[PDB]
């Protein structure tokens, strides 16, 4: 229904003479690209991370990114005068595009300053965030007047180059991005909820994609006290979820944890509590 | 301005079984600015061979990082995730509870 490709940058200005530049590329929540600051080159994290692009196209992009990172850093360091009151400060960029199953792609380029929205790119125009006053206004004047060809480069990249790349990247990675991975589950005790009370914990780990259902059970009866935590990341593209239950002293025998997930289909995981209680 | 304090969650990839190879994860999220020190610890000492995701951030511009290391638990060993950040007066150490993990909803 909706898939995104994001190129992000983080520019950390420590003082007038020292800054850091970092960046990466993401297919939804999956990191597909890194950036090597030592050598100024793209890091292709998967065998399919080139999508349908040729090496010449990617080399063009690499030179564009190296030049952008260096030149943005130096123009900010110039315009940031002596200050040292503003330092340290941090600039974040989130640019990219979205493919939608029924509609046209979306493209975007958003900038934050010290964690707050600063400005964004709207088709032809750099637009200050209403919430970041003077500074946003000032920067946008310059971006709209002085850097006017960089602007058509940006528009072409986010509106044309990015959705083309994303389509080819989804196609090259199709037998990874549509994978199904089955979780495992295990039970443990948890911290005491109170005197004469126990906490049972059902850990579910290694599933992909993220939608999942977990309930504590007594036979076929779902248990009221079931409480799910957040869906947390594992390395190598799977997820983790904890489901707890508080139970009265003398009542835990016969309880089980039941897991439903797309990768199982009609073979729910059912794990019985066998003690520690 | 503004500054946001990291949230620290510690959990294992597989059931905690002594002598069985496993992965220890530390998910550190919701912080700003990006400058941070995150270390996985074994008996108080930084684990030197770890992996971490590249820096990324959420829709609200707060940063997040996933740390992980291969480890083999035993009954005596204590594992933790330690974080220092400008929002933190003193480094914060989040001990890994083997049974519960150490999460923050
Ligand atoms: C960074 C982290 C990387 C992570 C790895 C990512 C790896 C990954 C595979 C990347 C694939 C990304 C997909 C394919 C697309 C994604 C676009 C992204 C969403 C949008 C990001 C745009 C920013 C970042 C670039 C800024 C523009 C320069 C700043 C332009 C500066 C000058 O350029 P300019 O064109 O104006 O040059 C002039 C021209 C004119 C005539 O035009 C001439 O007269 C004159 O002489 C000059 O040559
Ligand atoms: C060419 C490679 C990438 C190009 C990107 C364009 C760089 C733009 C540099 C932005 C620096 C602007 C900061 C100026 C600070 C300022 O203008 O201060 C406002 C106050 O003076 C208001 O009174
Ligand atoms: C700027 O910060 C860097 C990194 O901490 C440091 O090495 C350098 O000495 C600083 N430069 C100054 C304060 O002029
Ligand atoms: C104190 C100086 C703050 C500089 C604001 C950074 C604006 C960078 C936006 C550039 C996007 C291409």
């Amino acid at each position: 229904e909706h898939v995104s490709f994001h190129v992000i940058q983080i520019f950390s200005f420590v003082n007038q003479s020292w800054a850091r530049g970092q960046g990466s590329g993401w297919l939804d929540e999956l990191q597909t690209h890194g950036w090597d600051s030592e050598s100024g080159t793209i890091i292709f994290l998967h065998q399919w991370s080139k999508g349908q692009f040729s090496n010449e196209e990617l080399s063009d992009l690499e030179l564009l990114f190296r030049f952008y990172l260096f030149g943005l850093t130096r123009e900010i360091q110039d315009h940031a005068s002596q200050d040292y009151s503003k330092y340290p400060f941090e600039v974040q960029v989130k640019a990219g595009c979205e493919l939608h199953s029924g509609g046209s792609p979306e493209g975007f380029f958003q900038v934050a300053f010290n964690g707050l929205d600063l400005l964004s790119f709207q088709q032809t125009t750099w637009v200050p965030s209403p919430g970041c006053g003077s500074l946003a206004q000032s920067v946008c004047h310059l971006l709209n007047h002085q850097y006017e060809g960089v602007t058509e480069t940006v528009y072409n990249l986010i509106r044309s180059t990015c959705p083309r790349f994303l389509l080819g990247l989804l196609d090259a990675g199709k037998m990874y991005v549509h994978r199904q991975v089955r979780p495992e589950a295990w039970l443990s005790s948890g911290p005491s909820p109170g005197p004469g009370r126990l906490q049972l914990v059902c850990h579910v780990s290694g599933f992909y994609p993220k939608p999942v259902w977990v309930m504590w059970m007594r036979g076929e009866q779902e248990q009221q006290g079931t409480q799910l935590g957040d869906i947390l990341p594992n390395a190598n593209g799977t997820w983790y979820l904890r489901a707890t239950l508080d139970v009265a002293d003398g009542e835990a025998a016969g309880l089980s944890c039941r897991v439903k997930h797309s990768s199982l289909e009609g073979q729910d995981i059912i794990l019985y509590w066998r003690g520690s209680l | 301005a503004i500054q946001r304090t990291p949230k620290i969650q510690v959990y294992s990839r597989h059931p905690a079984e002594n002598g069985k190879s496993n992965f220890l994860n530390c998910y550190v999220s919701g912080f700003h600015p990006s400058d941070i020190e995150v270390d996985l610890l074994k008996n108080g000492e930084r684990i030197e061979k770890v992996e971490h995701s590249d820096l990324s951030f959420s829709k609200d511009w707060s940063f997040y990082l996933l740390y992980y290391t291969e480890f083999t638990p035993t009954e005596k060993d204590e594992y933790a995730c330690r974080v220092n950040h400008v929002t933190l007066s003193q480094p914060k150490i989040v001990k890994w509870d083997r049974d519960m993990g150490s999460l923050v909803p």
